[PDB]
């Protein structure tokens, strides 16, 4: 009935969402693109039952590395990831080395 | 590797069925071979009954919205017919229970 | 790939395929596929033989 | 009775729903269309059953 | 890998790939949600029946 | 959602805003080239805020 | 968490989700309607009878 | 059937930018301890103060 | 209606120059013979040769 | 359409005297092989060395 429909239906808005950010995001330097990926269900029966988003999986193919001409400002050419942390002391992983 | 070389951490194997369409799907988009589907009948990517593996492409959705746009109406259609058909069923027992 | 080190899809699922042996490591044509793994280990010294 | 009828009824509503799947599996990268088949059936009459 | 000073690292999205995109899922949506008709159809349908 | 587009859609106001001060005090002397830095927002799902 | 000094919290509620829901809640409910009126008309027959 | 209770999804939506001074925002779990005239003690999530 | 089929047109288009080597372009019919892995001869009329 | 791959032509250039002693250019087909730190090995045509 409807869950054949409302579910895919669903999936479908949170892919236009995420298209959106990576517009909302195309400008932001330490950023990566997101894509969905999604799966099928099935009962015991041969007839589907809509899809249920699966993930959001970002690509991590490095980009462009553009210049500033400032010394505090470091970028990542490979494999790698910046740690930091926090006041409390949790642990962190980025890419933006536009420190200060 | 660091040493100029490399090893070779496995092969990708394929599975080429003689027989189709008895492919049980299991919720993920994944299949199952049931009775009569017929073996596993492995088989390397080379050669025989088997395709090639292109690297960093990824398979289409197989469904072009163009068709399904209009067998929705056309079963549709169909099955206000079958109600009118039903309706005609509950009338016709409703008349004789009436009577 | 995997904390294990393995290939796997979106659910879990271990990608199988033919293993390999010997040294240099060779794949086999006949053997029931394993799941296959990227270990992260270190190939050893291995001496000259013929040349 | 509804047996001539309300079964078909449902074999359509499995014709609506296989292509409803079909619309909602539209974006899915390993998916494979799918349609249904179906068949009629005989009593001993040459009436059908549905 | 090195570390390039003075330099940072863009966002790697391309616009030119994505509004593309946008329009498919789009229309995409809209025919997801052109079965809630024929479902609500029949719901009706089976209803007024 | 309209979060995200709105919140990217001001974003971009504020980074035409910069270059337009910038390229309108391109002779004053005292000055410093200013720019704007931008982070992205996550809620507890794993899709994306703006 | 955290603060910002500045800002303010968002309604955290969608509508393209939403009205959705609302839908199958207008069929949802009509189809406890029909079990109602099979359930009471069923009972005019016996004291008609 | 029944009602086993009224949840509410407390996944924290997004922070808007607004500008002013007496504005704050909660990223995470945190609330906002307020008493009322008479003494009580409320809690709530708006960031408007003044 | 049906679709009876589809028609390739076999006109031979401009022949471009671009200084390889390893590259041939045929004037008139004729196609180039090929080749893969297990059998299977296949024909074509692309000239740029790895 | 699928993107079979992206060539490169790799004809020779113009060669130009700079005046310097830290560069060599090849006339004809061979590379300069250079290592890494990580000890990778690549292969480069430009001569202009430190």
């Amino acid at each position: 009935s409807f869950s054949q429909a409302v579910s895919g239906l669903n999936a479908a808005a949170t892919n236009l969402d995420v298209i959106g950010n990576n517009i909302a995001n195309s400008a932001t330097y330490g950023f990566k693109s997101g894509t969905a990926s999604f799966a099928d269900m099935f009962a015991g029966s041969k007839v589907g039952l809509g899809v249920k988003v699966a993930g959001i999986t970002q690509d991590f193919t490095d980009g462009t590395t553009t210049n500033t001409g400032r010394g505090l400002d470091v970028a990542i050419s490979q494999n790698g990831f910046f740690r930091l942390v926090d006041s409390n002391g949790s642990v962190f992983y980025s890419r933006n080395g536009q420190f200060k | 590797y660091s040493n100029e070389q490399e090893q070779v951490l496995g092969q990708i194997v394929l599975a080429n069925f003689a027989n189709n369409e008895g492919l049980a799907s299991q919720g993920d988009n994944v299949w199952a071979a049931t009775q009569a589907s017929g073996v596993a009948l492995l088989g390397t990517a080379g050669s025989g009954n088997f395709g090639k593996l292109t690297n960093g492409a990824l398979e289409a959705s197989n469904v072009d919205l163009s068709k399904e746009l209009v067998n929705m109406i056309v079963a549709q259609r169909n099955y206000q017919s079958n109600a009118q058909t039903i309706k005609t069923q509950d009338q016709i027992l409703n008349t004789l229970v009436n009577l | 790939l995997d904390e294990n080190r393995n290939l796997v899809n979106m659910q879990g699922m271990q990608l199988t395929g033919y293993p390999a042996t010997g040294t240099p490591p060779t794949i086999q044509q006949g053997a029931n596929p394993a799941p296959i793994t990227i270990p992260n280990t270190l190939m050893a010294a291995k001496s000259t033989t013929t040349a």
